[PDB]
């Protein structure tokens, strides 16, 4: 898997004893979608 | 250090194996559990 | 007769060369140990038995060689 | 000196000795160490600036001694204490997750983090 | 009288005082000399708890402790420059190695039946070398018989003999041209470095014995 | 402190002791064979 | 006799072969330590393979030694 | 006769020298096996049979030498 | 002669020493193979033919040494 | 007959020289495999280079062999 | 007798050869030490005792060669 | 006669041992060439003259041994 | 006797061979120093004591060898 | 007479053995040259005299071996 | 005569000792080039170190050489 995805997962796990502030938790927990497009035609907004 | 060829091998070896059996019993039943007693006594004060 | 005793002592000398190999071998194992510890300082406790095992086994070939030396020298 | 930087925070933007776990094993950098680029593995990091030593649990990043002796450390997040019991509990659950499941790789990374936790 | 017998008596009396008159107060803080044999106790306790790894880990901790201490004391006493070497009777040390090897073979046979020899079958391999890997395992199993004893014997014997030949040579070096006896301290220092080394390899061997015959017991207690 | 704590050496250390006894006998014969010279 | 001398000499020369095993063994164990320090986790597979490599390295020296005993005693 | 017989035995001892190189050779293959397997974590299924081939070949040189040693020694 | 027939036996023994170089040699190519294969993965299709080639000439140098031994020994 | 003996012995000694080239040959090809596996694409330049080095390393051993033949044939 | 006394002096020289291996061995440990310490800096607290141990073991094999040398040379 | 002629042959045989180092030597240079060239790529055109020089010198030591062998013959 | 005096002169030569090992050894420590110091120029002050130690110890094995040579030469 | 001449011719051969180490030495310096220059593309102008220095010094040891061969050979 | 012959042979044996020193010099210099190529700039500290390393490597050879001269020349 991609290096920055690897680090991301590690960072998210790392915000776990928990003590953490909301902003830490937010950088490690966000909801979104990615709507792919085409050369037009859009593969639907799938949760990122 | 300078040494020949004994023929007194069994004489020597008799005293040798005697020392091993003596120390084995002596350590095992007496002196080693006295160390285990020190550890355990220290730990019992630590718990209490 | 002189030839037999000469040959015995010569044969002893020749065998002694074999010891050199184990001496280098031990050093190589320690070089590896140093590198292993530096690359992961927590590997060490597991590695310590393996290192000693490799030392002993390396040394053993030399000690066999040494028995040939002692058979000639003392015998 | 040392730039130690996170996106929303900076830990230590003349640092004398820094001990780092990198894709090269563990590397220690002391004063002038010739300029490197090494990707920092998820890490437990010690930074000493003078004799004073600070202990960090760091989510990895990238490490670069610059030629001008600016030790650019970039990492995503960290103290050691902040990471630190509930985390041990959670990781046990996460260990269970590895059995099923990118999610497969993710759970494997979580086990790597569990190793990193075990280091503490 | 038997010189060997007299020095075995000296070893015994030293060891009795080392665990009686070492902390005769019986302090819970522990007397300073006994702190050494505590740290030794722990690094061999936790070593043979690791290695042997069985329920009999602590059951074979006294044997491995008197295998440490025997070699540790007999490589201090044998290093005294007017003391008679037990180790110069190699036959006791080598005999002890063969005894332990046989007591491992019997332990292995007892513990793992007549399928103890499955220890010397290591892994599946192509069929023409399945028996081969039994032959050069069994050869190493009784190379294990003699290697352990002869290692220790060689270090101790060579140290005392090396020192004595070099001492006699530097003695007669001093007797010849007396101006070399003046500033004859540098060969004395070479012998001193060797004597320091002989203590080192003697303490190293007592631990090395006790790790190697822990590895042999690891195999014997649990197959492979 | 100095107290006897039993160890059942006759089933813990029985194969070691058996090997010792056999070698004791064997070294008697080896000593006898070497004492010819 | 010359033949008696010859077997003692030949035994000496053959003994040198053990040297190769001493170096060989160390190279296997060194690689074991390097692999295990690299992975932290390869060891379960690797430790058996390493013992195989060791056995074979030792064996070559032992062939030399067996020749030595055939000369020396024989 | 005596000289020829002596020369057989002496020639055999000398022949035994060649064996050491093959011994070290086997170790070099096995080192690479351990190392390779540490690089991939996963090459091993191809590489292990490949390694047995390498072992056999390095060993083989020793066997040719050993054969000659026996031809000199016994013959 | 006694001396000449002896000299054939001695000379043969000496020739066998040459084999050590092939023993190490063969291992080096195969070590490189395992290292290389572990480095690339997929290079192996090209590289396996290369490894056999490197084996072949390295071996051949050994075989030359063996053949001189045969020439002297057998005639 | 000492001279004839010497021709055969001397030839044997001459054989020793070949070993160095033998090791050398393997080293060039080891390098070939390393380079090719690292780069991939280097191979087309490097394969001619490899053959050149391979031959040159061998040639020293050939000289040693040639001296063996000069003695052997006399 | 002249032969046996001469044999003592020759045999001593042969035995001296074994020392070379230990000599290279010491260096291998120290080379590893220097490289390793440069990587980590502070690993040295653990590693320096290991280096002394490694030196002693390599050296010990060397001493076996030396005592055989002196047995032949001096008696 | 016999002893001297014999001695010449023996000395010649011994001389081959000096050559072995050159045999390995040439290979080390070429190995370096391949390694260097595979690492840089582009250095090769510059590096190749240096390599030829290094080859020649390594070989030369062996050549000295070889000519001494020829003298003894 | 011509033979005994000869034996001293031959045997001296044999002893001299061992010293080669130490020569390689010293260089090995120095090689590590240069590379190490290149990797971290500020490690030098700690390391330079270690380096001098490694030189001295490697050299010591050489001293024993050279002593045996001088004993045959000037005994 | 014959014996002295013999000793010289043989001895010339023995002296030739020394040269092998210098041969290898020269190669090692040049190998380092290629690797350094391939690393920098540009170090070469500084490094080229450094390399020459190492070469010359390595060569000089071999020269000593060679001149001892010549002293025995030419007289 | 035998004593004079023995001097010349013995001298030859000593010459073998030189090979190791030669290898040693090269090893220091190889490291010099590697180190120099690694830092570009270690050179000023390293230059006196390098001379020292050369000297010691050569020196083991020199001791061998002095023994050789003593046997050869007298």
């Amino acid at each position: 898997i991609s290096y920055a995805a690897y680090l991301n997962v590690a960072a998210q796990a790392i915000r776990s004893t928990e003590l953490q502030t909301a902003s830490v938790l937010n950088r490690s927990q966000t909801d979104a979608f990615y709507t792919q497009y085409k050369n037009a035609s859009e593969p639907t907004p799938i949760t990122k | 250090m300078p040494q020949l060829v004994p023929f007194y091998f069994m004489n020597q070896l008799t005293y040798g194996f005697l020392l091993m059996i003596t120390l084995l019993i002596l350590f095992s039943q007496f002196f080693l559990p006295m160390i285990l007693r020190l550890y355990v006594s220290r730990l019992f004060i630590s718990k209490l | 007769m002189q030839l037999v005793l000469a040959a015995k002592y010569i044969g002893a000398g020749i065998s002694t060369i074999g010891l050199l190999g184990a001496g280098i071998g031990i050093a190589i194992v320690f070089a590896a140990l140093i590198n292993g510890v530096s690359r992961n300082p927590s590997i060490k406790d597991t590695v310590f038995p393996m290192a000693i095992l490799g030392f002993a086994l390396s040394e053993a070939t030399g000690l066999f060689c040494l028995m040939v030396s002692f058979l000639l020298l003392f015998g | 000196k040392l730039q130690f930087a996170l996106p929303h925070e900076t830990l230590y933007s003349e640092v004398t000795q820094v001990n780092l776990p990198a894709k090269s094993g563990r590397i220690g950098v002391l004063a002038n160490h010739v300029p490197t680029v090494e990707q920092l593995l998820p890490g437990v990091v010690e930074v000493m600036e003078g004799s004073n030593s600070k202990k960090f649990f760091i989510s990895g990043g990238f490490a670069t001694v610059q030629p001008d002796s600016q030790l650019c450390v970039t990492a995503i997040e960290a103290p050691l204490e902040s990471f630190s019991e509930n985390i041990k509990n959670l990781l046990a659950e996460a260990k269970k997750n590895v059995s099923s499941s990118r999610e497969a790789a993710e759970a494997a990374i979580q086990v790597e983090v569990l190793e990193n936790l075990q280091s503490v | 009288l038997t010189t060997f017998s007299l020095y075995t008596i000296i070893v015994l009396l030293v060891i009795t005082s080392l665990y009686t008159l070492t902390n005769n107060n019986n302090k819970i803080i522990g007397s300073r000399w006994l702190i050494s044999q505590e740290a030794i106790y722990d690094t061999i306790m936790n070593m043979t708890k690791g290695q042997i790894g069985g329920k009999n880990w602590g059951l074979y901790f006294p044997m491995i402790f008197t295998l440490f201490m025997f070699i540790f004391i007999a490589n201090l006493i044998s290093m005294i420059p007017y003391s008679f070497a037990l180790s110069a009777h190699l036959v006791f040390i080598i005999s002890l190695s063969i005894v332990i090897w046989l007591g491992n073979t019997i332990l292995g046979l007892y513990k793992h039946g007549w399928v103890f020899f499955s220890l010397f079958v290591p892994a599946g391999t192509p069929l023409p070398l399945v028996p081969l890997l039994v032959i050069i395992e069994t050869l190493s199993y009784f190379a294990r018989a003699i290697s352990l004893g002869l290692r220790l014997g060689s270090n101790i014997l060579a140290g005392h003999l090396l020192m004595v030949i070099l001492a006699g040579l530097t003695f007669n070096f001093m007797l010849i041209n007396l101006f070399t006896l003046v500033f004859g301290f540098v060969p004395l220092a070479m012998i001193l470095a060797i004597m320091m080394l002989e203590f080192a390899i003697g303490i190293i061997q007592g631990y090395v014995w006790a790790i190697l015959t822990a590895s042999y017991l690891k195999d014997a207690v649990y197959l492979h | 402190m100095l107290k006897r704590f039993p160890t059942p050496i006759l089933k813990v250390y029985w194969p070691f002791f058996v090997a010792g006894a056999a070698v004791y006998y064997g070294m008697s014969k080896a000593a006898d064979l070497s004492s010819n010279t």
